């Protein structure tokens, strides 16, 4: 709690970054550089994208996760020298799949959740982003392909930046991006709007 | 009116109820020197008393005589547990800033300064 | 002030109180703190600041030589450690002596003694901080223990009992021919170094420590490399168990394990391994089987890491997959050690998922090995997560979830000591950021335990110490700037956070640490790895059995406050098992009994059923004790019982195995009973001598049980718990050897004292004491708790402790029948025969109809029947004993009916004192009706006198008593319920049983018992009157008064032939305390059922033996009282002293009548119909008013009592009276003591006419209303109607003699006032008169009573105890020597203490105070009342002087004086006047007799503006609690002077004017403007008013 007569002699302003999903990408990748290897840029990249959309389902906060959770740029960071550590001394680059996704889960993006099903939903959206086949699908319309044997890491990062820059955000994003059907966003703005109703009810009686 | 109340009241004495501490301020502006402030008390109060100086004391009961001008003239008063001789201009001011004894609020010029629907009401008017 | 300044300045000297030589001593520092706190001013300022300058300096000097003498008298090694240093404190020494000297025979000089001394403290500051500079885990321990450690250098000792401290994990050291060869861990494991520490005599303590925890280090490296080297070799594990110490064979294990399994993982092969595996476990069960204790602990540890190998490996074969595979092993921690590093130390690190930490090689101990579950090894891994980036762990969840012990399970496993700050309120700053740095000097990890318990501010501060830590530990810095110091940072270390939220960490910590949650423990795997570990055959099964029936207790019972089925009951149950796996093998039977003897005593009764139930569902299915338990409660009496016998074995058992067991039951069920028989059997049956102790807790203080440091001598005090441990521990005697010793709390659980009994219960058997005393708990020092009830106890303690639950009572009726007959029996040709004769007397057939028939009846104060049959019983072999001198010479059929009277009595009144009257009546005819008609029937009046039928109206006498006698209030009128309760009060008192007297306020509870003892020859009484801050001095001085000690060991009367007893009234009056208990009445308990107790300076047990105890209480109904718990009042009965009829009231009333007409006999026919007046009214007063209607509407004889006493002053101080005018006079003191309290003036009148329809019933008569009496003698020699006229005339002549004397205020005088003021001069006329006043303020109550009081020449005076005390001293001297009738006055401004109140209480109960009145007080007032003339006889003088010269009238606004006004005691003296707000007539007439002074009417319209003013303030007061007249009068005031003011200034004006105009007669103008001005004056006048 602030202080009293701190927040009257001053303009207090309230500010809502905007919750897009692409917006937050873009941010990682600016604030990311790269420095070892593709591999392991490749990787960074799929965390981030992972990052990504758990920051976004973190706001819904009945339906998509259980309670208000608060990540923030360490998480990622440990699971980041966690990536760069196993593709570090791993270098027979057969993947342990295995390896990362339960340490990610259970561990890193594990660590502040006390509840099962939400464990247990992260550990899905962990399969799905890292489920190691020869094609990714994301989201149902932009893939990520996987690197070869033949780039270094400017190349990589121009082309994955490419594959960034030429789907535009959706607008029906908040259920098609996080595999979310509808019905259950339609219900959170339900009793977003029942609740800003029944305030205005109330306020409306004086 | 609040402080022509104040300065109309040679009987009883007045109430300071004012948290904004502004009441205070601009009675020891008017003053100046003759200005002390309380919250060994009893000591002081006397030294004051037989000086000539006018008081205030925050944080509103050994004060009977002093507040009910129960003064022996041979002009003495009794306060504590010893005579004190009276100079004759001793003056009392009571401050507080909490918005109270029964035995003091009948006795004491009680004011109210407080900002509320009716005050935003007169002020919108007079802007 | 200079002068008692400088006298008291002069007078200054020391007490020589200390030891040996010394300093002397000076004790009362705050005394002359607050005495002590131009040019004349500026030298008296300038001395008072040399004076404070000197009073720092002796207060820092006395703290500092306290730990002078500490470390320098006793021992010189400590200041002869260092050259320099020894050199620096021998200076030390020459100035303290010197300083001494000049202190016996300046002040600038002494300020250069305080430069040295804190210049010697800073050096001695930077030599403590040199030596941990050189050695950073001497800086784990405070000052004091350096000093210690540094003193017994060439000692060579005491370092090895902080060597449980500085290094954790070790107990004490070992060396021989004055050299080193190893260290003995906490559990007791030799240790072997690499070489022996050869020592020399100069040596200091912290280089050969340095070179002991160094050679540790490389010695266990030694046996670690040696070890992995013979495993190496091939050689079994089984052999070489016993060769190495558990840190070096658990450590080259698991790196061989590592080596083992990477090699069997490079292929795909586990069979041949985990062979192996199995094959090394069961040998090493195999080894358990027949170890010894060493080499059991760690054949256990061992099995913990090879169970934990076997789980992996079975986990691994499961592996279908490679990948999978490396899952699993990569997850799991991994030991590797390295080859080509030369570095020794540096030659292992751990590998855990993919990152790597540094082995410090120091040695663990062997502590119960955490058993590997999952979720152990997820925490492992995110811990080592946290730590790989130089950030620190948090852990949160649930309440013991297994944090703390996992974090010091990690410290462990990477062999570190980790320091676990136990987290609670009374640490504070300095100490635990002290340990924080010095976990950063030598880098050993540390743990938090419940980090969220901490306050603000020390969380604020470690939270920024914490953060400065972890930030130069991200950065690599090597030097933190905290505690304004540069200290050093090691790399390895780290820091540890633990909290259980439903708070979170703070957001600075949450920056930079990670969270992590562990809130289901795997309690299965748990639970089947020790039952394997065990030896149990069957593991996995049992186990699931176990957790089931753990989940189905936590979930189908009821859920108590004291109930827990987690985790930790599981593990003490297990631990429980061992001692029945050596008799009943190893098997379901051994888990089933080790569960009947650990969960069945904490259960109830349907939780019971439920346990038993659920038992046989899931599980299927010695005498010698049994034997000794029935021989041990067969000869003392106790019948045993099926239940009894149950409870008594469950507690053998249970104390067979645990030291710490607490008796829980409802008060009165046997709890001292069983553990005093299962006590006595065990030491019949393992022949061990028993020694008990039964100890009050609440009654007892902290000081008076531990002690602490005085306040000025700062000497330390041994309590009684010290004491009783110092007892115990020392065993000089030798008896402590063998002896058992029992320490029992028979008192209710408090949480403030089982915070300090925690010191007692935990682990290590060390306490916690102030002064330093470290003491050990003997396996003999069992500590019991017996209580009433678990409102309180905290469910830290209802597992960590020993619960024993009695849901029901262990014994019936019959047996405690017949042991209360065998022990009345033994506490005594014919006793036989009369022994026989009670026992057949008790026909148990009708007795039981009896106890269901009696236990419907409301019981006051309610008391189940198990208690009431003590009392009955006693009271029956009471009056047979007294009875059993003519029993021998009569026929049977005699001694049949006078037995079944006497036990019919018994049970009367021992099961009916507790209801009304009638239900007494209802009770004997039940009695009558179940005994039969054939025996004697006990009737309401019966009674048996020497031998046969009598009746109480025989004895009763017909006094014909003086007429004078009722102004004294000791008096006793008889009658047949008094003798009655006389009677039976008398053989209560006789029968050794307690008393306490019930029943609504006004029956007269000590008037009756004042009645009954004084009468008495046999006891005497000591009253007490209690407070709302009642403590246990004040019986200690009440009983000091009137008895004696003696050897004390017992306490006894003074007399030797007067049994004392004590009084005490008003025991629902005393408070609670902030945990719901009060200490007086557990202290009476304690007296009353014990016969003894023990003394809070002392410690001694006074025995009591001629003290009964009597008890005299409004019931906890009315407001103001609080119930007591049943224990007290099982011990005692119960005397519904209730409301006499009528009837009764009538017949006392026409004897007081007839007393009253004594005086003038001329009317002595008419004494019956007053009495009968008296009652009418009174009952109807009864019948009509409620205290519903107000607060004060209590009624009771005790205004009869004020009104016989205000007719007989009224006829002892006035003329010869008629008929009509004795009506008048009474109707006029009736009206005064019962029409002043009413609802308003419709109520006086329907009182008026109430008064008229019975007198014209009785006697067959005008107007005698309120305002039509008048009563006085201010005006006539005696009291008679006097005129009104006169009267005011009267007054105002002595107003006007006021006002031209002393003071002359702005009074008015009118017929109101004029009542009030006649009223209070009938009050102080009258002896003992007191009055309330109900009225607003600035009403002039205090100024009537000022007038009043010149009026009838009373002295005047102007009212912290202490102070009060002195003015009532000097007060009451001046009463006795001078007749001093002085009026005192108190407001409720005055008062702000109750205990002003209690004493008023106590005084106007009595006419005086016995307490205040003893010793050099009692003396003087003795003597100078023999100069104003036997002990009793002066002092009844004192109360009949101080009775007739002692008024006091308070002033109340609101009507926290609410239970004062509806106290008894408070009611009986003092007359309520309801003063009120004004009437309309009475603020019309004060402002028509004020407005009069200033000439107002020039323009009737007085009425007018008066009616205005009056109105407005009544719709002020309507539309906006007595209306308050302020406004009215400082309105009208204001007013007057206002008027006053203006008139004289339009005076002048006008007056100025008419000059002008004058003067004037362009002229044409100024005569239009006075004109106009003349013209516009009359209505500018009136628009003025
Ligand atoms: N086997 C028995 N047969 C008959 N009466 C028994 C038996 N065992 C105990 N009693 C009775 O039970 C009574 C219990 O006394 P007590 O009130 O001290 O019990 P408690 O449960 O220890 O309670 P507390 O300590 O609160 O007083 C004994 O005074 C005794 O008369
Ligand atoms: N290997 C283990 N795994 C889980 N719990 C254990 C293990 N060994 C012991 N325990 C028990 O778990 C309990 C956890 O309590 P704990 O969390 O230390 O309480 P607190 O939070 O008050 O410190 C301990 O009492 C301990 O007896
Ligand atoms: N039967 C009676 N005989 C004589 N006096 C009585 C009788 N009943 C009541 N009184 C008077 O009424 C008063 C009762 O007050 P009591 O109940 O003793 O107050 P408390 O309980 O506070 O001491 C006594 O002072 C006594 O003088
Ligand atoms: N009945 C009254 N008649 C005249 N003056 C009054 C009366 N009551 C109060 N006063 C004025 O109020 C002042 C203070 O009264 P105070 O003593 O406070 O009343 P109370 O005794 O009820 O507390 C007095 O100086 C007196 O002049």
């Amino acid at each position: 709690k602030l202080p009293a007569p701190l927040l009257q002699r001053t303009d207090r302003v309230v500010y809502e970054d905007i919750p897009g999903i692409l917006d937050t990408v873009k941010d990682l990748w600016g604030s990311q550089f790269f420095i070892s290897g593709v591999w392991s840029v490749y990787c960074t990249f799929l965390l981030s994208w992972f990052h990504a959309l758990i920051t976004a389902r973190t706001r819904l906060v009945p339906h998509g996760f259980s309670k208000k959770y608060y990540f923030n740029d360490c998480d990622f960071q440990f699971a980041s020298v966690y990536l760069e550590n196993v593709l570090a001394t791993n270098s027979t680059n057969n993947i342990p799949w295995a390896q990362v996704r339960d340490h990610i889960a259970t561990i890193v993006y594990g660590g502040k959740i006390d509840e099962e099903k939400d464990l247990e939903v992260v550990a899905k959206l962990c399969a799905h982003v890292f489920c190691g086949s020869d094609n990714l699908q994301i989201v149902p319309g932009v893939r990520i392909p996987q690197p070869l044997l033949q780039q270094s890491e400017e190349e990589e990062r121009a082309r994955l930046t490419a594959i960034l820059s030429n789907t535009i955000e959706p607008a029906d994003s908040l259920s098609s991006w996080l595999q979310l059907p509808r019905e259950s966003i339609l219900d959170y703005e339900r009793l977003q709007a029942k609740e800003v109703a029944s305030s205005t009810e109330q306020l409306l009686q004086e | 009116e609040n402080m022509s109340i104040v300065m109309n009241s040679q009987d009883a004495v007045p109430f300071l109820l004012d948290p904004s501490s502004h009441m205070i301020t601009v009675i020891s502006n008017y003053y100046g020197n003759k200005t002390v402030l309380l919250s060994g008390f009893v000591k002081r109060l006397e030294n004051a008393v037989r000086f000539g100086s006018v008081v205030i004391i925050q944080d509103g009961p050994i004060i009977s005589r002093l507040i009910s001008r129960e003064f022996n003239h041979a002009v003495t008063v009794e306060i504590g547990d010893h005579e004190v001789d009276v100079s004759g201009d001793f003056k009392l001011f009571i401050h507080s800033c909490d918005p109270i004894p029964i035995f003091l609020r009948s006795r004491v010029r009680l004011v109210h300064f407080v900002t509320n629907k009716e005050s935003i009401e007169t002020r919108i008017f007079d802007i | 002030s200079l002068n008692r300044i400088k006298k008291f300045w002069k007078e200054a000297q020391y007490e020589v109180i200390e030891h040996s030589s010394g300093l002397k001593l000076v004790r009362e520092w705050d005394v002359l703190e607050q005495a002590c706190k131009e040019q004349d001013c500026l030298d008296l300022e300038s001395k008072l600041t040399k004076l404070s300058e000197i009073q720092v300096n002796w207060v820092e000097v006395q703290f500092y030589w306290l730990d002078l003498y500490g470390i320098l008298g006793e021992n010189l090694d400590i200041q002869n450690f260092l050259p320099l240093e020894t050199s620096k404190f021998k200076s030390l020494t020459s100035e303290y002596k010197m300083i001494t000297t000049r202190a016996f025979q300046f002040d600038t000089t002494l300020k250069l003694t305080i430069d040295s001394l804190k210049m010697i403290k800073s050096s001695l500051s930077t030599f403590l901080e040199r030596q941990r500079r050189q050695f950073p885990r001497f800086y784990f321990l405070g000052n004091d223990d350096l000093l210690k450690i540094i003193g017994s250098g060439k000692h060579h000792d005491q370092v090895s009992k902080f060597m449980k401290k500085m290094f954790g994990s070790i107990e004490s050291i070992i060396f021989f021919e004055d050299s080193i060869t190893g260290v003995r861990s906490v559990e007791g494991e030799v240790l072997n170094l690499n070489e022996k520490i050869e020592l020399k005599d100069s040596i200091q303590a912290q280089e050969w420590l340095n070179i002991l925890d160094t050679e540790i280090k490389l010695s266990v490296f030694t046996q670690f490399r040696d070890c992995l080297g013979q495993l190496k070799d091939g050689t079994d594990i089984e052999v070489v168990v016993s060769k190495y110490i558990f840190q070096a064979i658990l450590l080259s294990a698991q790196v061989m394990w590592t080596e083992l399994v990477e090699k069997c993982l490079q292929t795909n092969e586990f069979s041949k391994y985990w062979k192996e595996v199995d094959m090394k476990i069961k040998g090493l069960l195999d080894k358990l089987n027949k170890s010894s204790d060493n080499v059991k602990k760690k054949i256990e540890a061992l099995l913990v890491e090879y169970l934990h190998f076997n789980n992996v490996i079975g986990q691994l074969k499961n592996c279908s997959t490679k990948e999978e595979a490396r899952l699993l092993w990569a997850k799991v921690q991994k030991f590797y050690q390295k080859n080509d590093t030369l570095d020794d130390l540096n030659s292992v690190f751990i590998s855990q998922s993919g990152y790597l930490l540094q082995y410090k090689f120091e040695y663990i101990g062997i502590p119960e090995r955490l058993i590997y579950t999952p979720l152990l090894l997820v925490g492992f891994a995110t811990l080592t997560d946290s730590l790989h980036q130089k950030y620190g762990g948090c852990f949160f969840g649930p309440a013991g979830t297994g944090k703390t012990e996992t974090v010091k399970a990690f410290g462990q496993n990477l062999g570190r000591v980790v320091v676990v700050f136990n987290c609670d309120d009374s640490f504070d700053y300095q100490v635990l950021s002290r340990l924080l740095v010095g976990i950063t000097q030598i880098g050993a990890w540390g743990c938090f335990d419940e980090f969220n318990r901490l306050d603000e501010k020390v969380l604020s501060a470690v939270s920024a110490n914490i953060q400065q830590i972890q930030n130069g530990l991200q950065v690599g810095k090597s030097h933190i700037t905290l505690l304004e110091e540069e200290t050093p940072l090691s790399p390895h270390t780290a820091v540890f956070i633990t909290l259980n939220p439903g708070s979170e960490l703070p957001e600075n910590l949450k920056k930079s640490f990670r969270e992590f949650s562990m809130k289901s423990p795997q309690s299965g795997t748990i639970a089947e790895m020790i039952l394997q570990i065990m030896g149990f055959e069957d593991s996995k099964s049992l186990a699931s059995k176990i957790v089931h029936f753990l989940e189905l207790l936590s979930s189908k019972c009821s859920s108590m406050n004291h109930y827990h089925f987690g985790l930790r009951t599981l593990k003490g149950v297990l631990r429980n098992c061992s001692p029945l796996v050596s008799e009943f093998g190893e098997g379901e039977k051994t888990v089933v009994e080790s569960l009947k003897r650990v969960i069945l005593p904490s259960l109830g009764d349907t939780d019971e059923l439920v346990f038993k139930d659920e038992l046989s569902k899931i599980f299927d299915s010695s005498k010698a004790i049994v034997q000794c338990l029935k021989d041990a409660g067969q000869r003392s009496g106790f019948s045993m019982s099926e239940e009894f016998l149950k409870k008594c074995m469950q507690f053998y058992y249970m104390q067979k195995t645990q030291q710490a067991l607490i008796l829980v039951g409802k008060a009165g069920c046997g709890k001292t009973a069983t553990w005093k028989t299962v006590i006595d059997a065990m030491a019949i049956f393992d022949g061990h001598a028993n020694v008990v102790y039964v100890i009050d807790t609440k009654v007892l203080t902290k000081e008076s049980l531990y002690g602490s440091m005085l306040k000025a001598t700062l000497e330390w005090r041994d309590g009684l718990f010290t004491s009783i441990l110092r007892r115990v521990n020392d065993d000089i005697t030798g008896t402590f050897k063998n002896s058992r010793i029992w320490v029992v709390f028979d008192s209710d659980l408090d949480p403030e004292y089982v915070e300090a009994m925690n010191s007692v219960l935990d682990d290590n058997k060390i306490l916690t004491l102030p002064n330093g005393e470290r003491l050990p708990i003997p396996p003999n020092f069992r500590i019991l708790f017996e209580t009433d009830n678990l409102d309180h106890t905290t469910p830290a303690t209802i597992t960590r402790c020993g619960l024993l639950w009695f849901s029901t009572d262990v014994c019936s009726i019959s047996s405690k029948i017949d042991h209360l007959l065998n022990k009345s029996y033994e506490a005594l040709f014919e006793l036989d025969k009369l022994k026989d004769l009670i026992s057949d007397s008790f026909d148990m057939a009708s007795l039981t109809n009896i106890f269901t028939c009696s236990n419907d009846l409301v019981h006051i104060l309610g008391v189940r029947t198990f208690n009431k049959l003590e009392t009955a019983v006693q009271l029956a072999v009471h009056l047979i004993s007294s009875y059993r001198q003519w029993f021998q010479n009569l026929d049977d059929k005699s001694l049949k009916d006078v037995i079944t009277l006497l036990i019919k009595r018994s049970l009367l009144y021992a099961l009916a004192g507790d209801s009304t009257g009638e239900s007494q009546r209802a009770f004997i005819q039940t009695i009558n009706t179940y005994f039969g008609h054939d025996s004697q029937e006990l009737s309401d009046y019966s009674t048996i006198v020497i031998l046969s039928f009598s009746s109480f109206c025989s004895e009763i006498p017909s006094v014909s008593l003086e007429a004078h006698e009722v102004m004294r209030p000791d008096i006793v009128i008889p009658t047949i319920d008094t003798i009655k309760h006389e009677k039976i009060f008398y053989d209560l008192l006789n029968s050794k049983r307690g008393i306490i007297l019930c029943g609504p306020p006004g029956s007269g509870k000590t008037m009756i018992m004042n009645n009954a003892l004084r009468n008495s020859s046999l006891y005497d009484v000591v009253g007490i009157n209690f407070s709302k801050d009642t403590t246990t001095e004040h019986i200690l001085s009440a009983l000091h008064r009137h008895t004696n000690y003696v050897t004390g060991l017992t306490l006894l009367p003074k007399s030797d032939i007067k049994n004392l007893v004590l009084f005490c009234d008003e025991i629902n009056l005393p408070k609670l305390d902030k945990y719901g208990s009060q200490n007086v009445v557990l202290f009476l308990r304690q007296l009353m059922e014990k016969q003894g107790f023990w003394k809070t300076p002392e410690n001694k047990w006074v025995t009591i033996e001629r003290i009964h105890i009597v008890g005299a209480c409004n019931p906890p109904t009315d407001p103001g009282r609080i119930p007591m718990s049943e224990r007290f009042t099982r011990h005692a009965a119960i005397l519904y002293l209730g409301y006499p009829s009528g009837k009764s009231l009538s017949q006392i009333y026409e004897i007081y009548y007839k007393a009253i007409f004594k005086l003038v006999p001329e009317f002595r026919s008419y004494t019956e119909p007053f009495a009968r007046a008296s009652v009418h009214l009174y009952n109807e007063c009864k019948a009509r008013y409620s205290t519903g209607l107000q607060s004060h509407y209590l009624f009771s004889p005790r205004e009869l009592t004020r009104l016989v006493r205000g007719v007989y002053t009224a006829i002892n101080t006035g003329p010869r009276q008629t008929l009509r005018s004795l009506i008048r006079l009474w109707a006029y003191e009736a009206w005064r003591i019962f029409a002043d309290r009413l609802v308003g003036v419709k109520e006086k009148n329907s009182f008026e006419q109430l008064l008229y329809e019975t007198v014209d019933k009785y006697l067959p008569l005008g107007n005698i209303s309120s305002t039509s009496l008048l009563f006085s003698g201010l005006l006539s020699l005696d009291f008679k109607e006097v005129n009104k006229t006169d009267l005011v005339n009267f007054i105002e002549e002595r107003f006007k003699t006021f006002c031209d004397e002393e003071l002359e205020v702005p009074m008015v005088i009118h017929e109101s006032m004029v009542d009030h003021i006649l009223r209070i001069d009938r009050a102080l006329k009258q002896v003992q008169g007191h009055m309330m006043l109900i009225g607003a303020s600035r009403t002039g109550k205090t100024i009537l009573t000022r007038f009043v009081a010149w009026l009838n020449g009373l002295k005047i005076v102007q009212p912290n105890l202490s102070d009060f005390d002195m003015i009532l001293k000097k007060a009451i001297s001046d009463c006795s020597l001078k007749e001093s009738r002085t009026c005192l006055i108190i407001d409720e401004s005055n008062i702000l203490e109750t205990a002003f109140l209690e004493r008023m209480n106590t005084l106007l109960a009595n006419a005086d105070i016995p307490d205040l009145f003893q010793g050099e007080e009692y003396d003087k007032l003795l003597n100078n009342l023999r100069n104003k003339t036997t002990e009793q006889e002066l002092y009844d003088w004192f109360v009949g002087e101080i009775a007739k010269n002692l008024h006091v009238v308070f002033t109340i606004c609101d009507p926290k004086s609410s239970a004062m006004i509806s106290s008894p005691a408070l009611f009986n003296r003092c007359i309520i006047n309801w003063m009120g707000d004004w009437d309309t007539k009475t603020m019309s007439q004060v402002a028509n007799n004020m407005v009069d002074v200033v000439p107002m009417e020039f323009t009737t319209i007085r009425d007018a503006v008066v009616n205005i003013l009056i109105h407005f303030d009544r719709n002020f007061y309507q539309k906006m609690n007595p209306r308050s007249p302020g406004y009215f009068i400082d309105g009208l005031r204001a007013l007057v002077k206002l008027v006053t003011a203006k008139y004289q200034d339009l005076q002048e004006n006008q007056r100025f004017v008419n000059v002008g105009l004058e003067k004037l007669n362009s002229l044409t103008f100024e005569k239009e403007r006075w004109l106009n001005t003349t013209k516009q004056f009359s209505k500018t006048s009136q628009e003025l008013i």
